């Protein structure tokens, strides 16, 4: 709203598509500073909104702001999380369709934590306060969890989220909380297997085998030194986090408890984890034509237990290739890189499943007691997706390959909505499209996507071309078939300066945060999820509850090869865009200030490279549009008349009449507004400066009559 | 200025200027030609007033007779400000358009703009334009009270 | 859907499905069989031809025939059902959607590439096909790009020598002998213990005595000298009437023809010797990979033994430090087809089909420019 | 970086590296291969070309081409190739940063040098270069002042007369034989006992056997008397595909050729005679010091007993009384090398250089003025 | 008798008679024919084996061997026979009165020229004999002691330069590609409308087509497009059972393998290039009399157009002053028998041959000096 524009100096802007410089990244980054110093932190960019991390227990999430903003359209009133919180509830009671938020930012930038304050507002606003307190107390509680199961330790941070992680909140027809949902995905599988140096494997493994209860792993091939374990060493960082393992063991323990899993459920889940331990410890040898055999009954002694098949069977699954053709079954054997890559496969399959049977088991139980069917009038959710942030080190590898992409795809549909939105209020206000040229990403995700060209179907070919193939003939074709394309870079490819920067062994993309370079070693490793049907009918032949539920007959009458995790996240992504793109999504965007965890610490190297992972810029720009504001023109006369003489008190034409001799009066020049079927429209915020100060000494004159009136009613109060 | 101010004028003017002369003081204070122009219930402004004394105070004494007094409430006598404008005045000041506005911003926009009145003068205006006795003046019927 | 077809006509059985398969979803006997007697019956619902499964199971009242004769259609008007049948029965899918890709033996005739493509684009629409060398393939579902392939069909076996992907097609060899030559060798000698077949049908009897009996002796007069003197290397199966069949030396008697083509009367050298012949055509230095890497597919490679039987022979005919090893995996049958499944789905593989704008723009002559 | 490249290109091995470097950092065959076949395997990362060791991998489906015919270079888009190998996959630098020292032969065509030159700066864009005689590095590499150099490639034998410091011009003796001519005479050789050897694949394996057994008889006829007369000679040699290959007296025919060219066919007198007419085409008063200091380099002077059999024959076309030596170190394959990384080292060599200044004012000419 | 005998062993025909014969007596073909099949009827009298026209006229039942490889003798029990038909069966003559001209490729197995010695002395017991290489005979029977010889023959083609007499040896090509090469070849590429031929038997049909129809390209691009285009070019053939071939470009696809021996996929230079390149390694004042005098013999130079072609192909590698002329007669076939025929009669070669007193002496060692 117009109140703020008197302190565009103290406090700087609230929604920076009125900044006029608004291509200076600079004086953006400036108008943050000066919000996070003055703890107004909160920032609209149009119907978006924009937060820093303040450190500190502000009491802007207290409930009398719950009940200052319900009920108050978000531009009438300042940037708060809670604005957004309310202007979801009301299209979702309003429009009836369902709604979603989505969360997004560096780790660390407080995802989780406006999540939690999402949460908390909806549970004390809304009609049903024991109900909606139930969902979000099993939200809240089901935390742990996710995280021990779907959280590592990065090169960054101690506890990054790993998978996008999904929310809603179930409301009826009448506008009451009913239940809830959980999904994930976008796991990071690969991480199961494979970590690069000074990262982490999945948080249970750690918290397993540092948690004590020693008789209880008992039962398992135990060791309490994490450095036994072939899936846990790679990384070299087992021991070296900031966070005290053993005592996040007993709060997610204490949490599955609370959850409901029952005492045969968390054994069974606790052999599955440290099946996946033993999993990892098998050697394979080769005989003859160079096909494997499992070494040592060692691991297998445990596996046959803690996943409920037959050893004779595993054995021969994780050695063997089964075709089923006219009828007919074939084990064909596999050779020492097959047997590594289907043992590693299993490992990504069993832990995978195994998780989202930790979101399943959760998701059927936020669901609704009552029948949600007819005479039950209608169906309605808030979502709460809460994604990783595009992601930047020193070595860029698969796992943030497919993340950026991931974030690219994010922003490709953010971009979308965001466009088409102020085209069809230009077109519904009668304005004739302002041509503006802005980043495209439907170029790039073409060279991640495209069918038979982009570098997932690339790297797809790489795990199915038969003979030696290697992360460096990966990238040689990369240079033979995307040449031309202007976002795609190589060290071949450069000219002799950016070749400084850029090493033989890697590429480089041009993202909408910016240029990022990948280091091939590992893509041919990682991209690989060869399960054959042998190991899927091994595994849901299992005794074991947990196995038993995660693979089903069902799936071994396919007849398709085992897709690659490249395609596999690709048609996970592809879900979670469909599913989006369904809504009409609130996008809330979070900047980490510090490293230093410190109040008042803006440290503006790591924001401008955060003010770049968001995408803020793009943004910025769209929303932008050709005309930095617009107003109904009833809302802006009323204000603003008082400069207009012909309009004061009240005007007698039309709304955009009266509007018009006011612009003609303050002296606007034909460029400077446009006059829209039923709203004013502005192309340089400079004009409503002066206009609000226009109105700031106007005032004066205001109040001069004011107390010019009292002081003539006061003296024939008291006397006459 | 509009009319040739005449006895049927005058007698009000008279009656109220004698409240001025009380006990015999026969002349009224440079400034205090608002506080009886007040009492006559004229909104003229401090601006207005001296402007109005700058043409009158030739040779100071302080005090203005009846006759220059009726020749100023002659240029005053013109027009005053309607119920719409003043009430208008206050609605550019309201959250929504509810009606209401607090009396603290109502003491700001008295004491932060130009004609400012005194704290006394805001503590005796809140007495009465507090309408609910809450906090809260109710401006529209606060306008329709103060432009009687 | 958009999935490129893969479809192995085998000269024996037909194989297809989809690139991204593993095994083929139509697999089906090679046959047209058409009704050999009066129909007596009125409103019992004979058809005038039946196809694959629905003919093998009416054997006694058809003539079979193949339209196949050594990897060549020798009878398209039949050769017109069997893709029909192919697609409309068997797979269940209009070819209309999918580009096709065919295989065949090298050296074919090309009066037999043209007419398939012919037929694709002018009687089933497709989108776009192509056409493989199967030994090429068989490389594909080996997960290899060096090697020497020896692909026994039903009506064909060939050899084709590879090194770093590039086929030395100097060093191809052709030779026209595989299982339906077996098989009307083993009715042959079968005459010899008085069990007689002539019809048809019943090379269909004598084809699944040798998918089951038959085997490949190690050293071929020491088993011959067993099976004189011993009934230990005897064996019997039950024929569909409910007669008892009882053989022994005529076991391992009909698949040493493939090492003894002289058994049919042919001249040209066994399977061993061609398989040598081709790796002593190739530049002296590709061979000692050659050797590392022989590849055995198609279902003629499949009697016990015969990998043993030409792990064996090789090494007596290659220099004695040559580590000779002969690929030869369970599922060797259908690897012909597994590679159509890789290479169909390959990304660069998708600038290769010869699309229909190329086929109206040069006719059936377009496929020697691109296969 | 700063250091000065330095650039043998050998007329059958580059080698390259820094100056201050012991030995070359990259050794490697003057081949440029080209595939010979039908690529048949699908986006395999095949090539239309493959440059030193990944020719010399690839043998058996590549055509192997060397651009360089007597150490002149004969195939100018080859040889860019092979300088674009050696710097952007050998070497790993930018020539941009480093001045370069090339070298080539005496006598060579005039021309050799100017394109040389040209495509150092207008392709590779160096900063400074300069062009080396050959042979004059390898004193530099002996540490002598004076001495007369034999030095034998793969593609050309010369020897310079060099007298503290002062290389005599006139004195320099060339002759177009050497490695090369003896591994196509080896190839032709061979045929007497039956092997054949004829691709340019197989011209790699003659030249293996070339390496590995041949050496210099102390005296020929009676060598050749007791090869053709006793077995005691004969070695063997084990070909790519394990065939044995047996040889005798084709041991010293082989390294023989260049004590008598005329089994060549050639006019010129051989290496001995080469060496004793550069001495003699000196003025007197230096002989004894030239005697003394008979310096072998190039790998060609490798075989046994040739500086043997050099001393002997000098020692007879010489007078008597000479105190003759032949300084033929264990490295001498390396020593154009050493020289050239030793001259890019000196202080006194900094300003001698050609930069891309005076190229951009001379042109390609001014390697005939500064060289 | 006492006239030299003249045996110009063909690596597939047999040329033989006396010295002083206008022409050979004998000609027929090098091949040995051992039956395939069971003995067909008792007192019908089949021999254990069959040589020349006998095999050729009992081809059907017969495996039909070549001993020679090549110009290379690689079966010699058989070879004796060849010997043994020839001069008893064919020339009916006791080879105990005849000294024996015998004839051999260039850069032949030295074991070749040692075993051919050693079989006509104690096996034939001849009184003495000598060992030509081959296309230096061709000259005598062209009349002329300056020229280059471009022999082709059934196994081998051979380029050899004499001047003035002199044979040039280090200039002397040596391709091991041929009438045979040339007929395998033609043999896969009838394939191609559908024509299977397989047999050694059925080789020598195929043999027939070669000689028959066959043709030499004057431009290659320019017929492949016409025939590719028009059917003029199609000619008809015969089998010996009255099934009709009829064939196209197949009319010289096969001839154009001289020109471009990659489609045997054989490395080596064309047989243009090849006698381009000997007379390139000639001395530079005899090129022109070389260019004036290219002589073709052997059979697979007869195809008609080959002279017109070979004249335009050396035309453009031959500088354009030079007058490039090729002699061709009608003989062609025979010019190494016509050779023989006067070597063996000149009076200046009667103390030339190698008695048996001096093989008594020296053993089969003899032709190592002799020759
Ligand atoms: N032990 C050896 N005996 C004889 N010749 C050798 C030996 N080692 C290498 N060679 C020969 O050395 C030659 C390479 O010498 P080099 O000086 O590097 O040649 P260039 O500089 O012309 O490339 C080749 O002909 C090679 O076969
Ligand atoms: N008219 C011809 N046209 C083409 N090829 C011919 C012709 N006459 C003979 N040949 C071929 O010439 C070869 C025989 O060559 P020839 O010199 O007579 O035999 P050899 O080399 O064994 O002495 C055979 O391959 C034969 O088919
Ligand atoms: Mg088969
Ligand atoms: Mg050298
Ligand atoms: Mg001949």
């Amino acid at each position: 709203m117009e109140s703020a524009l008197t302190a565009r100096d103290r406090v700087g802007v609230q929604d920076f598509v009125l900044l006029e410089n608004f291509t200076s990244e600079a004086a953006f980054i400036e108008n943050l500073r000066r919000r996070f110093r003055e703890n107004l932190i909160y920032t609209y960019i149009g119907p978006v909104l924009v937060s820093v991390n303040p450190y500190r227990d502000l009491q802007i999430y207290s409930r009398q702001h719950m009940e200052r903003y319900r009920g108050v359209s978000f531009y009438e009133v300042p940037p708060h999380l809670f604005a957004v919180a309310d202007t979801v509830y009301r299209a979702l009671r309003t429009e009836r369709r369902d709604q979603a938020v989505m969360i997004s930012g560096e780790s660390g930038a407080g995802k989780t934590e406006a999540t939690k304050r999402l949460l908390q507002f909806y549970a004390e606003t809304c009609p049903a306060p024991e109900r909606g307190g139930a969902v979000r107390d099993r939200l809240l509680q089901s935390n742990p969890v996710l995280e021990a199961f779907g959280n590592a330790k990065t090169l960054r941070n101690d506890n990054s989220s790993r998978f996008g992680k999904y929310m809603d909140v179930q409301f009826d027809f009448k506008g009451a909380p009913v239940g809830g949902h959980i999904l994930s995905y976008l796991l990071e599988k690969s991480r199961v297997v494979h970590q690069n140096h000074g990262e982490r494997n999945f948080h249970v493994f750690y918290q397993l085998l540092e948690g004590g209860e020693e008789e209880t792993l008992r039962r398992l091939g135990l060791e309490r030194n994490p450095q036994s374990y072939l899936y846990l060493v790679k990384g070299q960082c087992a021991k070296v986090s900031s966070i005290n393992d053993k005592s996040d063991w007993k709060v997610m323990r204490k949490a599955l408890s609370v959850i409901d899993f029952t005492e045969d459920e968390v054994e069974d889940l606790l052999s599955i984890v440290a099946s996946v331990l033993h999993l990892g410890n098998i050697h394979f040898a080769a005989d003859e034509d160079s096909n494997a055999q499992v070494t040592t009954e060692n691991q297998l002694k445990y596996l046959t237990r803690l996943l409920g098949v037959e050893g004779t069977t595993l054995r021969e699954a994780l050695t063997h290739r089964k075709i089923i053709a006219k009828g007919e079954e074939l084990l064909s054997p596999l050779n020492l890189e097959q047997a590594a890559y289907a043992r590693d496969a299993l490992a990504k399959a069993v832990y995978s499943r195994t998780f989202t049977w930790l979101v399943r088991k959760i998701n059927r139980s936020l669901a609704s007691k009552d029948a949600e069917s007819p005479s039950w009038r209608s169906t309605t959710v808030l979502g709460l997706l809460d994604i990783y942030g595009f992601e930047v080190f020193q070595h860029n590898s698969f796992e943030q390959f497919c993340i950026n992409y991931c974030n690219e795809k994010l922003q490709q549909l953010f971009i979308e909505l965001t466009l088409k939105s102020e085209q069809e209020e230009y077109e519904a206000e009668g304005i004739a499209w302002e041509p503006v040229q802005y980043f495209n990403n439907k170029i790039i995700c073409d060279l991640v996507e495209e069918k038979f060209k982009g570098i997932i179907s690339i790297l797809d070919e790489e795990c199915l071309r038969p003979g030696e193939a290697t992360d460096l003939t990966f990238l040689e074709k990369l240079e033979d078939t995307v040449k031309p394309h202007p976002h795609f870079l190589t060290h071949k490819l450069a000219d002799q300066k950016t070749r400084k920067s850029l090493d033989r062994g890697e590429f480089r993309l041009l993202h909408y945060a910016g240029e990022v370079t990948y280091s091939v070693t590992g893509f041919l490793d990682k991209n690989n999820d060869l399960l054959f049907r042998n190991l899927k009918e091994t595994m849901c032949s299992s005794m074991n509850p947990i196995m038993a539920q995660c693979f089903d007959k069902s799936e071994l009458s396919d007849k398709k090869r085992p897709e690659t995790v490249a395609t596999q996240f690709k048609m996970s992504l592809l879900q979670l865009v469909e599913i989006l793109r369904s809504k009409e999504p609130a996008y809330i965007r979070c900047i980490k200030p510090n490293d230093a965890k410190q109040p008042g610490r803006f440290d503006e190297v790591l924001i401008r490279h955060q003010v770049k992972y968001l995408g803020l810029m793009e943004n910025l720009r769209v929303r932008r549009a050709g005309f930095a504001y617009r107003r109904k023109y009833e809302a802006f006369l009323q204000r603003y008349k008082s400069l207009c003489p012909e309009t004061w008190p009240m005007w007698a034409g039309r709304p955009q009449d009266g509007v018009a001799v006011l612009v003609r009066h303050l002296g606007y020049k034909p460029e400077e507004y446009k006059m829209g079927r039923t709203k004013i429209f502005i192309r340089f915020p400079k004009t409503l400066f002066a206009t609000e100060d226009s109105l700031e000494v106007r005032r004066q004159s205001l109040a001069t009559k004011i107390q010019a009136a009292w002081r003539g009613f006061h003296w024939r109060q008291k006397f006459l | 200025m509009a009319d040739q101010l005449t006895e049927e004028q005058i007698a009000e003017f008279k009656e109220a200027f004698s409240l001025f002369d009380k006990d015999g003081d026969g002349t009224i204070t440079t400034k205090e030609l608002g506080t009886v122009m007040r009492s006559l219930g004229q909104n003229p402004t401090e601006a207005e007033l001296q402007d109005m004394i700058n043409e009158v105070d030739a040779d100071g004494n302080g005090t203005i007779d009846f006759p220059e007094f009726l020749t100023m409430m002659a240029r005053k006598m013109k027009d005053t400000d309607s119920e719409e404008e003043i009430r208008e005045a206050f609605r550019v000041f309201d959250k929504d358009g509810n009606g209401y506005i607090s009396a603290a911003e109502l003491r700001h926009v008295m004491t932060n703009l130009g004609e400012k009145l005194t704290d006394e003068e805001v503590d005796e205006m809140i007495r009465e334009a507090d309408i609910d006795g809450d906090g809260q003046v109710n401006y529209e019927e606060f306008v329709q009270m103060m432009t009687a | 859907e958009t999935t490129a077809l893969v479809c192995d006509n085998g000269s024996g059985l037909v194989k297809a499905g989809f690139a991204g398969d593993d095994a083929p979803r139509a697999v089906f006997p090679s046959i047209v069989g058409r009704p050999r007697h009066q129909g007596v019956m009125v409103g019992m619902g004979q058809k005038d031809s039946y196809v694959g499964d629905e003919a093998q199971s009416k054997r006694g009242i058809l003539t079979l025939k193949y339209p196949i004769e050594h990897g060549i259609i020798t009878n398209w008007d039949d050769m017109e059902k069997i893709w029909h049948h192919t697609f409309y029965n068997e797979l269940r899918v209009a070819p209309e959607e999918h580009p096709t890709l065919l295989t065949e033996a090298p050296l074919n005739p090309k009066a037999n590439r043209e007419k398939m493509t012919q037929i694709m684009f002018e009687t089933f629409n497709v989108p776009a096909m192509y056409v493989a060398i199967q030994a090429v393939l068989s490389l594909y579902a080996s997960g290899r790009t060096t090697g020497i392939v020896l692909d026994s069909g039903d009506g064909v076996t060939h050899n084709v020598p590879i090194y770093e992907g590039y086929a030395l097609p100097h060093a191809i060899m052709r030779l026209d002998l595989a299982g339906r030559d077996l098989t009307d060798y083993l009715m042959k000698i079968l005459t010899e213990r008085g069990y007689s077949f002539v019809t048809t049908a019943e090379r269909e009897i004598v084809r699944d005595i040798k998918e089951k009996l038959c085997y490949v002796a190690l050293d071929f007069e020491n088993e011959m000298a067993t099976a004189a003197s011993s009934s230990s290397l005897e064996k019997s199966y039950e024929l569909p009437d409910g007669q008892v069949i009882t053989i022994g030396n005529e076991r391992f008697r009909c698949p040493e023809t493939l090492f003894q083509p002289s058994f049919i009367g042919m001249e040209s050298a066994g399977i061993h010797e061609t398989t040598y012949n081709s790796i002593m055509k190739c530049d002296i230095d590709i061979r000692k990979d050659l050797y590392a890497n022989n590849v055995m597919s198609g279902g003629t490679t499949m009697y016990p033994g015969i990998a043993d039987r030409m792990q064996k022979e090789i090494t007596a005919l290659a220099p004695s430090t040559m580590k000779i090893k002969i690929i030869a995996p369970p599922e060797r049958k259908y690897s012909v087809w597994i590679g159509g499944s890789i290479l169909a789905s390959l990304s660069t593989f998708q600038q290769m089909w010869i699309t229909k704008q190329e086929y109206d723009e040069a006719g059936p002559s377009i496929v020697h420019r691109k296969c």
